[PDB]
C-alpha cells in the first residue's frame, strides 16, 4: 500500500548541513501536498514548519525557521529531500508525512534520529 | 455568455473561443467583483478597452484551487510542462474565480481530467486528446495495462468541503495576437452629443476637422461618408448616429 | 503565522470515563480542523477527516463539537492503548498563503 | 433565371488553405472564410475566422483585394439587350467592404442545374471621373486610351478647345544591359 519512508545520518556536526532523504511507495506525482518539516521535539511535541507541492512552487516556510531551511524536491522516483543550515540544538525526530484532503496528514513516516553535538 | 457557460472543458482539452466582427467592452469584467484574481501580464490592465487588437483567443478550463498563480509564462511545473502551457511571451491577462457552489458534487466527480506525463513538454497553445500510454523505458506495455505504464490522464477529485487548495477553481486566459490582417475586435467608441452653429473641434469617424457645423441641402448617396470641395477640402460630413 | 492555545494536558481517569479537552485558536477557520493520535515511541495516526468526523478505522467515541470559535473534542472510555497524547492541528484558509499551527496537546493517563 | 449564385475566392480553394465563399440565397447572403473541399461540380442543388450575414436584368460586380480588404461593388441597371452589354455608362456603388485579410489569386463561379457572364480584368489605370450635381458618376474618360483622352486628362476637362497641347513624355526605355571590364589578368595561384 501507500507508505512513506525516511533515511538520514545518525550524527551531524553543530551548525552542519545534513540532507534528509525521503522515499514513498506511491508515485504521488501531481497531487501530493506532503510535509516533512514537522519538528517533533523529544518529549515536548510536534511543530509544523513548511510544506511542498509537486508544481515546483516551493510553497511557504511560515517563517518558523525563516530561510535557513529549504525544500528541493528531486521528483524522479518519489525522491524528496530538505537542506538545513545553522542547526543549533535542533530536535532529533521528524517524520515525512503525506497530506490528504481537508488539510490533514493521513500517513506519517518512520522516526529519524540526529545529534547536533559532535 | 462564455463566462456563464454550463459546461467547462478539461485542461487537456481546453476550449478555444475566437472573437471577430465584434466590439468587446471590458467594463463589466473590470467591475465584476466575483473574480478572485485579475492579474494581467499585458501592456496595461486598464487600457485594454482603449487598445485595438486584431483577434482574441479565450482558453477556459478547470484546475486545482492551488497553482492558480502557476499559470504564467515560464514557471516550470507539472501543469506547465504537461498541461496547457502559456508561452514565454504572453500579452494577455489571467482571470481566476471560485465556482464551488455549482461545479462541485459529492463523491468526487471525475468529469475533469489532466495530463500527468508525456514524452516531452507541451508546446505553448497545444491541445492533446490522444492520451497514449506513457512509457518509462522498459516499455512492457503491449497489453492494455502494464508495469510502469498506465493512463496518462488522471481524474480530479473535487469536493466542496475539501480544502480550498483542492477546491474547484475556474481560470479563463485571453490571448491577444497581432497579425497582418486588419483589426476586427476593439473597444467601444465614446461619442458626445453634436453641437451646431459654433466653431467646435470635431472628430467625425477619424476626420478630425475644425469648423462650424450646420444643416445642409446636398443629397449624400447612402454609402458616402464625407464630401469634398474642388480643392479637396472637407466641407460636409454625414453623422454616423 | 497562526497563534493558538489549548487546555492543560493533565487528564486523569480511573475506570474508563469521559474527559473533554478544549483546543481552540483565535483566528482558526471553520470546518478545517483535524486531530491525531500520538502514541509514544510510535508513528502518529490520523483519526478525523475534518470538523469532528470519524475518518476510517477509528472508534465511534472519537467525536467532538465545532461549537463557536472554540473547538472542543470529546474522548471517552480511556484504556491502556488509548493512554496516548493527542494533538490538534489547525490550518489557514487561503490559496495565496496557508500555514499550520500545531498545539501543545493533552496527555491521557489511565489509573 | 438567375443561375449564377455566388463565387469562390481562394488561393487553393480545396480545403488546403483558408478561402472565401459567397453563396446567394433569396432570403440571406452568406460569406465565410471556412476552408473546405468541394467537388469539381460545385453547382447549387435546388475552422473559420470570419462570417458576414446579408435578360432584362444585368448585374455588374467588381472585386478587388488591397490591404487585406475584399471590396465589392454592384449595379443593377435594367438592360433591354440580350446579345451583349449595351452602350452607356453606369457607375457601381460599393456594397460590402468586409475585412477579410486573406490573399486571393484564383476565382470561381457558382451555377445551378435543374446564362452568359463576362469576366473582366483590372489594372492600375488613371481615370477622370465626372461627378453630377447629386454626386453620381455620370461619365468618365481614360487617361491612356488614346491621345484625345490623354489631352482631356491633362487639361482636367471633358472638352478641349482647338490648339496644341503637350500631354506626356516619349522616352525610349533601355532594351539591353551591357557590362564591360578590362581583359582579365592572371588569377592568383591558390591551386
Ligand atoms: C441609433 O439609431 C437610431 C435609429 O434611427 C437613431 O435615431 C433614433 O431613432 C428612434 C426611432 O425613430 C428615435 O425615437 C430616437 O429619438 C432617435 N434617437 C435616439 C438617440 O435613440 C439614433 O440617433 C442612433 N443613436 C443612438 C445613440 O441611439
Ligand atoms: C435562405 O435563408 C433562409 C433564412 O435566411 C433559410 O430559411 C432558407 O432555407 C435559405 N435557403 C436555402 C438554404 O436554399
Ligand atoms: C484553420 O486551419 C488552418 C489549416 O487549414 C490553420 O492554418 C489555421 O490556423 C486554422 N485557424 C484557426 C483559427 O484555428
Ligand atoms: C498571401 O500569400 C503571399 C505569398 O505567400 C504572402 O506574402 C502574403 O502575405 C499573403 N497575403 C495575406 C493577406 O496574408
Ligand atoms: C438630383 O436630385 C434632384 C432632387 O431629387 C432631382 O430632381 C434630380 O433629377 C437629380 N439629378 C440630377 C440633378 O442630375
Ligand atoms: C593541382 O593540379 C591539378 C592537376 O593539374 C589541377 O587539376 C588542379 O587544379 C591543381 N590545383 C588544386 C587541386 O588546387
Amino acid at each position: 500500500q501507500e507508505q512513506l519512508e525516511e533515511s538520514g545520518g545518525g550524527l551531524v556536526k553543530p551548525e552542519g548541513s545534513l540532507t534528509l532523504t525521503c522515499t514513498a511507495s506511491g508515485f504521488s506525482f501531481s497531487s501530493s501536498y506532503w510535509i516533512c518539516w514537522v519538528r517533533q521535539a523529544p518529549g515536548k511535541g510536534l511543530e509544523w514548519i513548511g510544506c511542498i507541492y509537486t508544481g515546483d512552487g516551493s510553497t511557504y516556510y511560515a517563517t518558523w525557521a525563516k530561510g535557513r531551511f529549504t525544500i528541493s524536491k528531486a521528483s524522479s522516483t518519489t525522491v524528496t529531500l530538505q537542506m538545513t543550515s545553522l542547526t543549533a540544538a535542533d530536535t532529533a525526530t521528524y517524520f515525512c508525512t503525506r497530506e490528504g484532503g481537508w488539510y490533514d496528514l493521513n500517513l506519517w513516516g518512520p522516526g529519524t534520529l540526529v545529534t547536533v553535538s559532535s | 455568455e462564455v463566462f456563464n457557460a454550463t459546461r467547462f472543458a478539461s485542461v487537456y482539452a481546453w476550449n478555444r473561443k475566437r472573437i471577430s466582427n465584434c466590439v468587446a467592452d471590458y467594463s463589466v469584467l473590470y467591475n465584476s467583483a466575483s473574480f478572485s484574481t485579475f492579474k494581467c501580464y499585458g501592456v496595461s490592465p486598464t487600457k485594454l478597452n482603449d487598445l485595438c487588437f486584431t483577434n482574441v483567443y479565450a482558453d477556459s478550463f478547470v484546475i486545482r484551487g492551488d497553482e492558480v498563480r502557476q499559470i504564467a509564462p515560464g514557471q516550470t511545473g507539472k501543469i506547465a510542462d504537461y498541461n496547457y502551457k502559456l508561452p514565454d511571451d504572453f500579452t494577455g491577462c489571467v482571470i481566476a474565480w471560485n465556482s464551488n457552489n455549482l461545479d462541485s458534487k459529492v463523491g468526487g466527480n471525475y468529469n475533469y481530467l489532466y495530463r500527468l506525463f508525456r514524452k516531452s513538454n507541451l508546446k505553448p497553445f497545444e491541445r492533446d486528446i490522444s492520451t497514449e500510454i506513457y512509457q518509462a523505458g522498459s516499455t512492457p506495455c503491449n497489453g492494455v495495462e502494464g508495469f510502469n505504464c498506465y493512463f496518462p490522464l488522471q481524474s480530479y477529485g473535487f469536493q466542496p468541503t475539501n480544502g480550498v487548495g483542492y477546491q474547484p477553481y475556474r481560470v479563463v486566459v485571453l490571448s491577444f495576437e497581432l497579425l497582418h490582417a486588419p483589426a476586427t475586435v476593439c473597444g467601444p467608441k465614446k461619442s458626445t452629443n453634436l453641437v451646431k452653429n459654433k466653431c467646435v473641434n470635431f472628430n467625425f469617424n477619424g476626420l478630425t476637422g475644425t469648423g462650424v457645423l450646420t444643416e445642409s441641402n446636398k443629397k449624400f448617396l447612402p454609402f458616402q461618408q464625407f464630401g469634398r470641395d474642388i480643392a479637396d477640402t472637407t466641407d460636409a460630413v454625414r453623422d454616423p448616429q | 503565522d497562526i497563534v493558538m492555545t489549548q487546555t492543560p494536558a493533565s487528564v486523569e481517569a480511573a475506570v474508563g470515563g469521559t474527559v473533554t479537552i478544549n483546543c481552540q485558536a483565535s483566528e482558526s477557520i471553520s470546518n478545517y480542523l483535524s486531530w491525531y493520535q500520538q502514541k509514544p515511541g510510535q508513528r502518529p495516526k490520523l483519526l478525523i477527516y475534518y470538523a469532528s468526523t470519524l475518518a476510517s478505522g477509528v472508534s465511534s467515541r472519537f467525536k467532538g463539537s465545532r461549537s463557536g470559535t472554540e473547538y472542543t473534542l470529546t474522548i471517552s472510555d480511556l484504556e491502556c492503548a488509548d493512554a496516548a497524547t493527542y494533538y490538534c492541528q489547525s490550518a489557514a484558509d487561503s490559496i495565496s498563503d496557508k500555514r499550520h499551527a500545531f498545539g501543545g496537546g493533552t496527555e491521557v493517563l489511565v489509573k | 433565371s438567375n443561375i449564377i449564385r455566388g463565387w469562390i475566392f481562394g488561393t487553393t480553394l480545396d480545403s488546403k488553405t483558408q478561402s472565401l465563399l459567397i453563396v446567394n440565397n433569396a432570403t440571406n447572403v452568406v460569406i465565410k472564410v471556412c476552408e473546405f473541399q468541394f467537388c469539381n461540380d460545385p453547382f447549387l442543388g435546388v475552422n473559420c475566422t470570419f462570417e458576414y450575414v446579408s435578360f432584362k436584368n444585368l448585374r455588374e460586380f467588381v472585386f478587388k483585394n488591397i490591404d487585406g480588404y475584399f471590396k465589392i461593388y454592384s449595379k443593377h441597371t435594367p438592360i433591354n439587350l440580350v446579345r451583349d452589354l449595351p452602350q452607356g455608362f453606369s457607375a457601381l456603388e460599393p456594397l460590402v467592404d468586409l475585412p477579410i485579410g486573406i490573399n486571393i489569386t484564383r476565382f470561381q463561379t457558382l451555377l445551378a442545374l435543374h446564362a452568359a457572364y463576362y469576366v473582366g480584368y483590372l489594372q492600375p489605370r488613371t481615370f477622370l471621373l465626372k461627378y453630377n450635381e447629386n454626386g453620381t458618376i455620370t461619365d468618365a474618360v481614360d487617361c491612356a486610351l488614346d491621345p484625345l483622352s490623354e489631352t482631356k486628362c491633362t487639361l482636367k476637362s471633358f472638352t478641349v478647345e482647338k490648339g496644341i497641347y503637350q500631354t506626356s513624355n516619349f522616352r525610349v526605355q533601355p532594351t539591353e544591359s551591357i557590362v564591360r571590364f578590362p581583359n582579365i589578368t592572371n588569377l592568383c595561384p591558390f591551386g
